[PDB]
């Protein structure tokens, strides 16, 4: 895949993990929104997210806490909102992933002359 | 190869006194001459339960910095018993 | 039957 | 895993005590046939240590492996790493073959008994844990870590083509 | 499990040598010596020490698997090994 | 365990030795019961077709021919009985094979929970007090006149007399304590 | 309890049963958590493909 | 428990907030709990106030008038020396427990916390910080046989070095 | 203590049979064949495969995971 | 126990030699000295440096762990050989193959974890992009400072 | 809060039961193998409740029993940290030697 | 302090006037009950050391010594019941006069206040121990061994009684208090480094460092066990409890002087431990490990932190119970098969089951179970020593293993394996061996339980 590209055909169009963003964020997006989160800090801190946890789907996971406590003994009963959570959580990856073909392709177009 | 008939006899022997020596061993039907429900829950989860508890909430809570605990979870929507607050909900999202 | 398992003098 | 190595260790002792000692494996054959309740909690544990779906391994180990092959790792690491879960499942077959599944080979005079509760209760709870210890523990447990749920099809079902293969 | 015994011991003993082809179970005694009364030789006795070996699952160290000669001296041989009359 | 090793070996026994190894060797090879047999079968038919060879030399490299074809192809990791010296319990009930001599020291309070068997063992070692002396004079007559010695000792010749050194072959702890 | 002697030993129906009743328990269990969780196994989130996203999707300028 | 000495934030423990028909095992094990291990042992710890309360004696912290430091002492007047010097040794181990104190609250304030230590905690690191700076600067690099007099010795290097830095 | 009669013991229709076969095709014959015979009859006949291992009690679990399944629908 | 009966100087005679072997009831052409390099070995026999492994494990040997009988000459190393230390038994594989294989194995390994530490595998994804200023409050941030605008975009 | 504590120490306690009973002639004239067998499968009853606990309300407890000593500025305390960790892995490991212990008793009948 | 003084004299009529048959019950007793009495040097409830006179002191660093000075006496006593059980009563009376002279001189050492009372009570203990190694030991070698012990002492001691007439030349005095409260710094002339050599020459010695270390394998293989007890319980601990008086005059020349013996120290540990590993005689392989541990003591008083000086005495105390105990378990072998060799005895587990338990125990606190005392001190004195240098870990670290090697071995050795059937003569124990055993025990547990106790000056 990706890694046999870089490490065996060219490495200058594939991207390098670590470098990622190496363009200007506008370059291309004439106007880029920047990123909303739901949660607020102090939420987010009242619910003892701990610090990978919080993320941008802050919000998705604070419901999941507060129905399994609401559920207990139950536990079972937080399937949706587990899934939802999961959701954007691979919502968010997804945009990562986007991130690294951009970059990609930027390379492939700053291979010239 | 085979027993010499010096080695055959000698084994013979020694197996004769051997196994009486074995039967030697039998101990007598008389041999062993001796000389002349919740219990177990009261008596070893309650009763020590009680001392436990008593060094617990009589010294080990009196002393400070004793028994500390991590903040519990509070959440949108959440009502404090003591103060009454009730923590703010949250922005909707699409 | 049962037989005498002999055993170091422990009453000490 | 405490689970089912204690159940895999403790099928093993039943068989080494109702056969006369014996711990080689070329000396123990047939014993699905003669020990039916150790052979069976046996097959249990060795599939929980090769995670099968679903049973307190697969709660585990597959999420392992899952982490493993999309994270940034040193890439022989993980090569030799799924190898070595690939080789699991070899030698756990290793002794479900040479000790449940050929023609006898123990000593002549059998003298068989794991009828003793002393024997069956334990492995009967040990085997309700390996069989669903790993679901509830792993429903109940809070949120700690994001797992990576998105990936391809191979990467997804790796840990069981390997397995299987 | 079950203690052995020196009767028993015999049955086993002259179980596994009358299984054995090269001995005619017709012949086959107690007292009979192998290579002699049987007409055997020093390889089938050999034969004959690991079967055993097999049967009662413990060692003949070969120095005293070597002079075992007939049918009777194996029950001795195991019967003192084993402790067993009592 | 019984029986004192000779000075050597002569062909016969190395031979047969090599036989039994091989043998076994073939089995933890062979596994199965059936394989072991077809491989057994041809390893005999080997160990025989040299069996009558009346040139010692030839026979001798034959040997040591096959001694070092045995140390190339022998097992890693052999069979061993559990009992057998390098088995799983070769030792494993020496802890209570606790010696007899011990008993002597109990406290007479401890000898009354037993009586009848300490009047046996009373018994034994009045025999054996009377057997000593005979026995020692035995071996010293029975000593061989030149200086040539083997370690097997003599049987009991005369009537009425114990084995010489019959006290630690016989009372030796039993197997399973 | 009886010891036998090169044959096969009557087995006692209670270990029979209880293994048998085990095993059946195993896939049983497994049966039911594959109908009701398949996710787990055969994937979760169909994982997308970076080819064919668009030069306006991830806002590539010429 | 002096709140003061030994502070401690307040409790804010949320609604019971049930929402499942099921009943949760830990309340009524936690009745069975009260009516049956604290109730008793309530009785016998008030059983033994009362007897407290008969025969009550009183104890009483002590207080040692200050006396001159070992800069009021001429050289080799060991009979000043010592009552100076066992002074500093007071004020020593009471600065060891003011450290102990102040440990403590930092370890009580990061199991509080949890996992927002890395951020309210930081008061209690900073008072942590500035106090073990303060005994550095007061008992560090003191052998075993450490004294006023090393103690005065260390103060003065310092005091000359900032001195010089001063002038520079 | 009733050790089973040794004519009981044949190799006629088992495994051994094809490694005495094979070695009389060589002019070797095994006289032990007889000794190890318990082992691959009676009781013992029958050759398990790791399939059936493995599916010991798919059966039931099947049956049992169908009723639940059909609970589960009917409620 | 007398001067005759315990050990003492290097032989230096065939006489000496006689009688030392007599002395430690070995035969006269078994016994040979330590070499006298003065470093105290002295008369004690030079014995074959073979653990007490190899010794015949099925013999009632006077002293049984030891594997020694009564009276024989005692190597100068026992202590080392004894069973529960030094094995010199024979290997199955000899040991300069034995050497080769396992620092050959270990030399592979530690190679190729050099060449994936060069070359590391990764999936696809751009990295993990966190809030508020890559969360400088609670990831230990002073307040009263602000820290470089850090942004995401979608 | 007092349960969770009280029955994080009394766990122990009740481990220690079997140790000081051995200590004690009761030890001949009881069957020593059940009892401390019962009082594993009480420990891990005792200890699925602290589990619960933290299942509920996730709370975490430094708790402090015995001061062994000061050391100048560093105390000694015998603590606890009670959590995820350390509350499963003694459910777990209680579980695991309840019935390792029943087993015990079978496996060793003869010794 | 002359409340335990003149009790411990009062042993000696007590002794020489008792019938015969009662003198040993008589002189115990009394003894046990002296120890008693000692424990009232423990009433320290302020941060003002005790100074009962002119002449008598206590500190946290003398009350523990003396203490456990107090203690040994009784244990002495009971260890040497059975040595003695011939000899005529005169003979047996004279011995116990011995002990009883050795705890006076040693309680009066170590709470003594003036340098030059230390010098005279500490060199009188020379006679005592010389006298209960030549007359009452049983080997031949047992008059070389008293030799060396008396002559590598003395040549040590010269020196320090040199440097202490300089001292009180310069000074005008030498009680402890008036040196520690009017000291002053020494310049690094040669002959102050001359000097320092002397003050500390004469307790290395005491503390074997190792290359005059010499003396404690020959004496304690040579000593009965009373004399070993004594000797590795409280005479190894006089050089440490020296050096740990007088260092305080001695500085700074230490923080460059320090390094040979430090290296010594750390090496010579490393080489002991290991010479443990491969030796044949019990009695040398407890003297062996006797003396790295005082290695690890000397590193960390030349170090002088306050971790040092606190785990340097939290050890001594450790490793003179613990060493104690040792011999007298090698002892109680001894008295039954009648040699010293650690091979020839082997399995006894299979009929000494309890004493097993005991050679468990010494075993365990020997090569430092947490949380023993003797681990606490080892740790604190490795933390101290890392401090100094980070290098250090390794050295303490290969000792560490080989320490805890050859504590296992000598249990491996001797209580597990085949029996040696052919010892007839092995006895029930006596239940004389097992109290005394209990009795080092005991004090070390309880210790474990309340080390504030055991601390030194420092902390
Ligand atoms: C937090 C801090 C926690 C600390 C825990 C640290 C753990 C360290 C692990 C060490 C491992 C030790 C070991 O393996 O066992 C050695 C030892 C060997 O036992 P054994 O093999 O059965 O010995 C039997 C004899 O061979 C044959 O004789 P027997 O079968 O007739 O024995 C019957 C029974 C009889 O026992 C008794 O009679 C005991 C009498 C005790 C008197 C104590 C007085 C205290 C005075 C205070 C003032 O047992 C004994 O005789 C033992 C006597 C020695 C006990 C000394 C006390 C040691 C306490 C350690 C602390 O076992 C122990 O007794 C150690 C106790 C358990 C370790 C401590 C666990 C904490 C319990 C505290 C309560
Ligand atoms: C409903 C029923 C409720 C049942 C509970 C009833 C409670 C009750 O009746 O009133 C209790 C009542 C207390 O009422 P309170 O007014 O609250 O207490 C007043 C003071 O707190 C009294 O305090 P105290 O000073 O009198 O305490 C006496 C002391 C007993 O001590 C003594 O006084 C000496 C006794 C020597 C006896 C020699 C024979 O007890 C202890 O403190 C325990 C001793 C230390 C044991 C633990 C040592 C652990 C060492 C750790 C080593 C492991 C390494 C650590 C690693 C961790 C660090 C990294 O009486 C008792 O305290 C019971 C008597 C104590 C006997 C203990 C003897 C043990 C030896
Ligand atoms: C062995 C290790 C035990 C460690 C804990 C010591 C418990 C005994 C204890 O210290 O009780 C002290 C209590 C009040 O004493 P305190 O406030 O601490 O001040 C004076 C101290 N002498 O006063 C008392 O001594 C008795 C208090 C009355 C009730 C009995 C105490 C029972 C406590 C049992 C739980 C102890 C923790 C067990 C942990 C085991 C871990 C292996």
């Amino acid at each position: 895949a990706h890694l046999t590209r870089r490490y065996l055909w060219d490495a200058s169009v594939e991207p390098d993990p670590e470098k990622i963003p190496s363009f200007p964020p506008d370059l291309g997006f004439p106007e880029r929104k920047e990123r909303v989160m739901v949660a607020t800090q102090q939420e987010m801190m009242d619910a003892q997210l701990t610090l990978q946890q919080r993320d941008y789907c802050a919000h998705y996971l604070i419901r999941l806490l507060k129905c399994k406590r609401d559920s207990f003994p139950n536990f079972l009963a937080c399937k949706h909102e587990q899934h939802d959570w999961d959701y954007c959580e691979h919502l968010d990856y997804v945009k990562r992933m986007k991130e690294f073909e951009r970059e990609r392709r930027l390379l492939q177009r700053k291979k010239r002359r | 190869s085979g027993y010499t008939p010096d080695e055959k006899l000698r084994l013979q022997q020694l197996r004769e006194l051997r196994r009486r020596w074995l039967k030697d061993q039998e101990l007598s039907p008389r041999e062993p001459v001796l000389p002349p429900s919740s219990l177990f829950a009261v008596s070893h989860v309650l009763i020590p339960m009680w001392f436990v508890h008593y060094y617990v909430k009589y010294h080990m809570a009196t002393k400070p910095y004793t028994i500390v605990s991590s903040k519990p979870r509070i959440f949108p929507g959440d009502t404090i018993l003591e103060t009454g607050e009730v923590i703010p909900p949250m922005r909707d999202f699409p | 039957k049962r037989l005498f398992v002999v055993k170091p003098s422990l009453y000490y | 895993h405490a689970f089912f190595k204690a159940m895999l260790f403790m099928c093993s002792g039943s068989i080494i005590h109702s056969l006369a000692d014996e711990q080689d494996i070329r000396k123990m054959g047939n014993i699905t046939k003669i020990m039916p309740f150790t052979s069976s909690c046996l097959v249990i544990g060795s599939l929980a240590l090769t995670g099968m779906p679903f049973l307190t391994g697969f709660y585990s180990k597959d999420l392992i492996i899952e982490a493993i092959n999309t994270c940034n790792t040193n890439a022989w690491a993980l090569l030799i790493t799924l190898i070595a879960t690939s080789m699991t499942a070899m030698y756990s077959m290793r002794i479900i073959y040479f000790v449940t599944m050929t023609k006898p080979r123990f000593p002549p005079l059998i003298s068989i008994n794991e009828n003793d509760p002393d024997l069956m209760n334990p492995i009967k709870r040990l085997a309700f844990g390996s069989i669903f210890a790993g679901f509830v523990i792993s429903y109940n447990i809070p949120p700690t870590s994001i797992p990576v749920l998105t990936m391809p099809w191979f990467l997804k079902t790796t840990a069981l083509i390997i397995s299987v293969l | 499990a079950p203690p052995l015994t020196l009767d028993g011991i015999k049955d086993r003993v002259l179980y596994v040598l009358k299984l054995y082809d090269k001995i005619d179970p017709e012949k086959l005694s107690v007292n009979s010596h192998f290579m002699k009364d049987l007409g055997l030789d020093s390889l089938d006795q050999v034969e004959i020490i690991m079967a055993m070996e097999d049967e009662f699952g413990f060692e003949i160290p070969d120095i005293d698997a070597e002079k075992l000669m007939c049918p009777q001296e194996i029950v001795d041989y195991i019967a003192d090994k084993k402790d067993v009359y009592e | 365990a019984f029986c004192a090793p000779p000075a050597y070996l002569t062909h016969q026994q190395k031979v047969l030795r090599l036989y039994k190894r091989a043998l076994r060797h073939l089995e933890s090879w062979c596994i199965h019961r059936d394989k072991y047999r077809y491989f057994a079968c041809l390893m005999r038919a080997r160990f025989e077709e040299h069996k009558n060879e009346k040139d010692m030399m030839r026979a001798t490299q034959l040997l040591r021919e096959a001694e070092e074809e045995f140390w190339q192809n022998q097992h890693p990791q052999p069979y061993i009985f559990p009992d057998s010296p390098g088995g799983t319990s070769f030792e494993r009930y020496e802890c209570y094979k606790v010696p007899e001599w011990c008993l002597d020291y109990w406290h007479p309070s401890e000898k009354a929970m037993y009586p009848d068997y300490f009047s046996k063992r009373e018994q034994w070692k009045k025999l054996r007090m009377e057997s000593w002396d005979r026995e020692v004079k035995q071996l010293q007559e029975e000593t061989s006149p030149d200086g040539i010695m083997t370690e097997a000792l003599p049987p009991a010749r005369r009537e009425g007399d114990l084995p010489p050194l019959w006290w630690h072959i016989v009372t030796r702890p039993r197997e399973r304590p | 309890i009886q010891p036998r002697y090169r044959e096969f030993p009557q087995l006692t129906r209670s270990q029979v049963i209880q293994g048998e009743f085990l095993s059946s328990l195993m896939w049983f269990w497994i049966l039911w958590r594959f109908w009701h969780d398949s996710d787990a196994v055969l994937g979760h989130f169909s994982y997308p493909d970076p080819s064919q996203w668009t030069d306006e999707e991830l806002g590539i300028p010429p | 428990w002096d709140k003061d000495v030994y502070p401690e934030p307040p409790s804010r423990t949320p609604a019971p907030s049930p929402q499942t028909s099921l009943p949760n095992p830990i309340t009524y094990l936690t009745k069975a709990y009260d009516l049956v291990v604290d109730w008793p042992v309530t009785l016998v710890r008030e059983f033994i106030e009362r007897q407290h309360a008969k025969n009550r004696t009183y104890y009483y912290h002590r207080q040692y008038r200050r006396v001159p430091d070992i800069t009021e002492c001429k050289e080799g007047d060991v009979l000043c020396i010592y009552e100076a010097e066992m002074q500093w040794r007071r004020d020593f181990k009471v600065d060891q427990e003011i450290m102990n104190i102040i440990q403590e609250r930092l370890k009580a304030c990061q199991q509080r916390e949890g996992e927002n230590y890395q951020q309210n905690c930081a008061k209690e690191l900073e008072q942590f910080t500035k106090v073990t700076k303060a005994y550095q600067d007061r008992y560090l690099d003191l052998g075993a046989y450490y004294s006023a007099r090393k103690c005065l010795a260390k103060q003065k290097q310092r005091m000359l070095e900032e001195r010089k830095a001063a002038r520079q | 203590m009733e050790l089973p009669d040794y004519r009981q013991w044949k190799i006629e229709g088992t495994p051994l049979e094809t490694v005495q076969k094979k070695l009389a095709a060589r002019g070797l014959r095994d006289p032990w064949a007889r000794n190890e015979a318990w082992r691959y009859m009676g009781g013992f006949a029958g050759n398990i495969t790791f399939p059936s291992v493995i599916l010991k009690g798919f059966k039931w679990g099947f049956a049992a995971f169908v009723v639940a399944l059909g609970a589960e629908y009917f409620l | 126990m007398t001067k005759d009966m315990l050990p003492g100087s290097y032989p230096r005679t065939p006489e000496e030699r006689a009688a030392a072997a007599k002395k430690y009831n070995m035969r006269v052409e078994d016994y040979e000295p330590y070499p006298d390099d003065g470093m105290g070995y002295g008369d004690y026999p030079m014995l074959p440096n073979r653990s007490q492994h190899e010794r015949d494990p099925w013999y009632q040997w006077d002293h049984s762990e030891l594997r020694m009988n009564w009276g024989e000459p005692i190597h100068w190393d026992l202590d080392m050989y004894i069973r529960n230390r030094v094995d010199t038994s024979p290997t199955p594989v000899s040991w300069d193959v034995m050497c080769k294989h396992l620092f050959g194995f270990v030399a592979f390994m530690v190679f190729m974890f050099w060449v994936g530490h060069v070359f590391p595998s990764y999936q696809p994804v751009g990295p993990k992009q966190y809030p508020y200023n890559n969360l400088y409050l609670e990831r230990g941030g002073d307040p009263t400072k602000e820290p470089e605008p850090v942004v995401h975009y979608d | 809060m007092n349960i969770f504590t009280t029955s994080i120490l009394l766990i122990f306690i009740l481990l220690l039961s079997p140790i000081l009973i051995s200590m004690s002639n009761l030890i001949k004239h009881i069957n020593f193998p059940l009892y401390t067998t019962t009082s594993i499968k009480f420990s891990f009853i005792i200890s699925l409740l602290p589990l619960l606990m933290f299942f509920h309300n996730n709370m975490e407890y430094m708790i402090t029993t015995w001061h062994w000593v000061t050391m100048n500025s560093m105390e000694l305390k015998m603590s606890f940290k009670t959590d995820f960790f350390s509350i499963l892995f003694t459910s777990v490991a209680l579980f695991v030697t309840w019935s390792i212990m029943q087993f015990s008793s079978w496996y060793m009948h003869s010794d | 302090m002359l409340k335990i003084i003149l009790p411990s004299l009062m042993l000696l009529p007590l002794t020489w006037l008792s019938s015969p048959k009662k003198t040993w019950t008589n002189v115990t007793s009394y003894s046990f009950l002296i120890s008693l009495t000692s424990l009232t040097l423990l009433w320290q409830t302020d941060e003002n050391y005790k100074n009962f006179s002119n002449m008598f002191s206590s500190d946290p660093l003398s009350t523990p010594l003396i203490i456990l000075t107090a203690w040994l006496l009784p244990l002495m006593l009971m260890a040497s019941q059975n040595h003695l059980k011939k000899d005529n009563n005169v003979l047996q009376k004279l011995y116990i006069s011995m002990l009883i002279s050795l705890q006076i001189l040693l309680i009066m050492t170590f709470s003594a206040t003036e340098l030059i009372m230390f010098y005279i009570l500490f060199e009188a203990t020379l006679i005592p121990t010389l006298i209960i190694i030549t007359r009452w030991g049983n080997q031949t070698e047992r008059l070389n061994a008293g030799i060396y012990f008396l002559f590598y002492t003395l040549i040590g001691s010269i020196p320090l009684l040199i440097a202490l007439i300089l001292i009180q030349n310069h000074v005008g005095t030498l009680n402890l208090m008036i040196l520690s409260f009017t000291t002053h710094t020494l310049d690094a002339s040669w002959s102050n480094n001359l000097l320092w050599l002397a003050c500390m020459m004469a307790f290395l010695i005491k503390m074997p460092l190792y290359g005059v270390h010499l003396w404690l394998p020959k004496a304690h293989v040579e000593a009965p066990i009373a004399g070993s007890m004594i000797l590795a319980a409280i005479l190894l601990k006089l050089g440490s409890y020296g050096m740990i008086r007088i260092s305080i005059i001695l500085d700074p020349l230490t923080k460059y002087m320090a390094y040979p013996f430090i290296l010594l120290s750390l090496w010579g540990m490393i080489m002991t431990s290991s010479i443990c590993l491969r030796q044949t005689d019990l009695k040398s392989l407890i003297a062996y490990s006797s003396v790295s541990h005082m290695a690890l003591v000397i590193a960390s008083i030349m170090i002088q932190t306050p971790w040092s000086f606190m785990g340097a005495t939290m050890l001594m105390i450790a490793h003179g119970l613990t060493s104690s105990l040792l011999f007298c378990l090698a002892n109680s072998n001894y008295e039954r098969i009648h040699s010293r060799t650690m091979i020839m005895a082997r399995g006894l587990q299979m009929v000494f089951p309890l004493m097993a338990t005991w050679w468990l125990m010494a075993s365990l606190a020997n090569l430092a179970l947490p949380p023993s005392i003797n681990l606490m001190g080892e740790l604190f004195i490795t933390m101290s020593l890392f401090s100094w240098s980070n290098f250090t870990i390794i050295l303490m670290g290969i000792n560490i293993i080989i320490t805890g090697m050859y504590s296992m071995y000598m249990i491996i050795t001797t209580q597990r394996g085949k029996l040696t059937n052919h010892m007839i003569n092995l006895q029930p124990s006596h239940t004389r061996e097992l109290t005394l055993m209990a009795l080092h025990m005991i004090p070390l547990i309880l210790l474990t339980t309340s080390p504030k106790l055991i601390t030194g000056l420092t902390m």
